[PDB]
């Protein structure tokens, strides 16, 4: 929509989840600053009237700010020349059976936005818990349109956030711990007409692959695969969910995005390499023709689900600027590709105990396995990093172009792991494997590093008490941003790592953080509410170690810090 | 298996030692019921079909309604 990438580029709008269609996270605000940053303190807060985990941020357009909530997926809007009321409030009506069939708390990512155009007024879009994808008027509130796309009964459910892109609103898929096979859909802006759906398993013309898919790579694989990696019909059950985040190149009219994990999680059930799940994509946006498909983790056995966010950039390769993405995936290797051909360029470790893979050979673009790190029945598989939390999560990590340096949160967890036999019936957990997990061998369950993706030169790289979830945000104030499940927002500064601020805010933070400007001065925005993956056990109260997927035992002492919590905190100088 | 084995482009799955090459038959075999395994594509089907009487009566009407007993 080049409407949307044109609001991107001004910097008192916060139009995507993402911020621009690169998923940069990066402002060119330098009212706050490395210099002045200990200065920064609270303006106003909001409380979202809800508790459990409050994934992505805030979107601001047009002197709006507008908040969405965990299920039941509250939205409100507040004018920023009137902080205190809220302009408007959407308020759905779910089925509360929703709720059960989440595998990691009742998260959702957050909203989209579209300007006014031929479609009708701007609006905004909401994936709800229950399935549907709601377009509201991003002026009043009032309902425009609701469509149903995933089904609870099944196990299939949304917590990723709509994605526009020209006349299309996006909707991915959630669920493969229940045996949803993975798949995204494109719906017309103005009517909601679905225009086009892409699985991630199955025969080609589910996949919906262009007559030139990996033309540039054949290696990756072509035709056929969706069906010949698997056993059977075990690919109608056979996960890549969508449920993270994307990217789009207005120049090449491609849409970036990643497919996750095969389901069960129990490798031994489903033999063969599982395509397409676990897969870097470049869609065609009109007609949803994938135009390249590079499989990151063949076989998966470890739920290193391929769903992490796509930062796309220009940097020089062998000498010649290059269009690419950078993708940090669960499986700890970081992903970089030529984006027009989908080429491999680089795949690095994201820290160097990563171990169910020994290097990833660029040639062949195949990751050679360890198979002392391998999962499978009749085995309890120890020491495996990362786990199945992996090395990134869900967090939109951040770029800065200036320094052509990426600054990520990252996880430092790893794992034993046993599967199980178990039954698939639709509607139940289609799990199979216990787990147990814990700090990887440096000690501790976070770091923050920066690095250059091509080179995979890390920068620098500093601990983190927990495992940094939410993200970051990077401005040209020579500061990362960024909030920890303890519950802090934090401040470094992006040439070194050094902490120049921290603020305690009530509840653990699993989104990111945000800036805009408004009235001629800068603000930074982000939740606070602890939940996901990491806070099952104190949200659910589990005691269970192995319990919440395996997350219950390394994150136990969470709780000490944390309580559950909904609120949004604005800073400014 | 390292996974550089490959038997086809894109295809490079082996058993692990003393795995067989096919579950169905073995101690692994996982046995799914194939009507289980059609549900979530039945399931699809049906809200296809849904959305699609929504998007019609708002071609026809020109206002948008959820219930499709209310069209
Ligand atoms: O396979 C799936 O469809 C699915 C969905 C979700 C979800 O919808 O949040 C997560 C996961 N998988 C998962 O693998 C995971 O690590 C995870 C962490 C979180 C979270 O918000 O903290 N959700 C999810
Ligand atoms: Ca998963």
């Amino acid at each position: 929509n080049s409407e949307l990438d044109r609001l991107s580029k001004d910097d008192r709008n916060w139009v995507m989840q993402t911020k621009d269609y690169s998923a940069t996270h990066f402002s060119r605000l330098t009212e706050i600053n490395s210099h002045n940053v200990k200065n920064l303190k609270v303006a106003w807060t909001l409380s979202t009237g809800t508790l459990h985990g409050h994934e992505g941020a805030p979107l601001v357009v047009d002197g709006i700010m507008y908040i969405h909530t965990p299920f039941p997926n509250n939205v409100y809007a507040v004018d920023l020349n009137d902080t205190r009321k809220m302009l408007w409030q959407y308020k759905p009506k779910q089925n509360p059976a929703a709720r059960a069939v989440a595998c990691c708390d009742v998260v959702n990512r957050g909203l989209a936005y579209v300007p006014a155009g031929e479609h009708g007024p701007a609006k905004i879009f909401l994936n709800q818990l229950d399935g549907h994808i709601v377009a509201l008027n991003a002026k009043t509130g009032e309902e425009i349109w609701k469509m149903e796309n995933s089904d609870i009964a099944m196990g299939s459910t949304l917590t990723g956030a709509p994605f526009v892109v020209k006349d299309k609103v996006l909707v991915g898929s959630a669920g493969a711990e229940l045996g949803v096979r993975g798949y995204v859909t494109a719906y017309n802006i103005k009517d909601g007409k679905q225009e086009w759906r892409a699985y991630a398993t199955g025969p080609d013309e589910d996949l919906l692959l262009d007559k030139d898919f990996n033309k540039d790579n054949p290696h990756y694989g072509q035709f056929g695969l969706g069906l010949s990696t698997w056993e059977g019909d075990a690919w109608k059950i056979g996960g890549g969910t969508n449920w993270g985040w994307y990217a789009y190149d207005p120049k090449l009219d491609m849409i970036y995005y990643g497919s996750g994990n095969p389901a069960p999680w129990n490798e031994t059930m489903r033999p063969g390499d599982n395509k397409w799940t676990m897969t870097i994509w470049g869609r065609d946006a009109d007609t949803g023709r994938a135009k390249f498909g590079y499989q990151k983790t063949p076989h998966d056995e470890w739920d290193y689900a391929g769903v992490n966010y796509m930062g796309l950039s220009e940097q020089e390769v062998d000498g010649k600027l290059t269009p690419l993405l950078t993708h940090p995936d669960r499986n700890g290797l970081v992903y970089t590709l030529n984006r027009e051909t989908g080429a491999l360029v680089n795949a690095f470790k994201i820290d160097d105990t990563v171990n169910w893979v020994k290097k990833v050979d660029l040639k062949t673009g195949l990751p050679i396995r360890d198979p002392e790190y391998s999962t499978r029945m009749d085995h309890n598989a120890k020491g495996i990093c990362p786990s199945a939390m992996g090395y990134h999560n869900q967090g939109i990590e951040s770029y800065d172009p200036d320094k052509k340096l990426f600054f990520m949160g990252v996880n430092h967890i790893c794992m034993d792991w046993e599967p199980f036999m178990l039954p698939y019936r639709a509607g139940q957990f289609f799990v199979g494997a216990t787990l147990n997990m814990y700090p990887g061998p440096k000690g501790m369950l976070g770091q923050v590093k920066a690095m250059n993706a091509v080179t995979g030169k890390m920068e620098w790289e500093v601990p983190e008490k927990f495992a940094v979830w939410g993200g970051t945000l990077a401005t040209a104030g020579d500061l990362v941003f960024y909030g920890t499940l303890d519950g802090f927002i934090k401040a470094r500064d992006t040439r070194t790592g050094e902490l120049k601020w921290q603020f305690q805010l009530p509840s653990g933070v699993i989104g990111h953080p945000i800036t805009y400007q408004h009235n001629g001065k800068q603000y930074i925005a982000i939740y606070s509410g602890v939940g996901g993956w990491p806070g099952v056990g104190l949200v659910f109260d589990l005691k269970d170690p192995t319990a919440g997927l395996g997350a219950v035992g390394a994150f136990r002492e969470l709780a000490h810090y944390t309580q559950m919590g909904g609120s949004v905190f604005v800073f400014s100088l | 298996y390292d996974g550089t084995h490959c038997k086809a482009p894109g295809n490079c799955w082996e058993p692990k030692p003393g795995y067989p090459d096919k579950v169905a038959g073995s101690k692994y075999d996982p046995k799914h019921d194939p009507n289980e395994l059609n549900k979530q594509a039945e399931s699809i089907k049906a809200m296809e079909a849904r959305n699609q009487k929504r998007v019609e009566n708002y071609a026809k009407t020109g206002k948008f309604v959820y219930k499709v007993e209310d069209i």
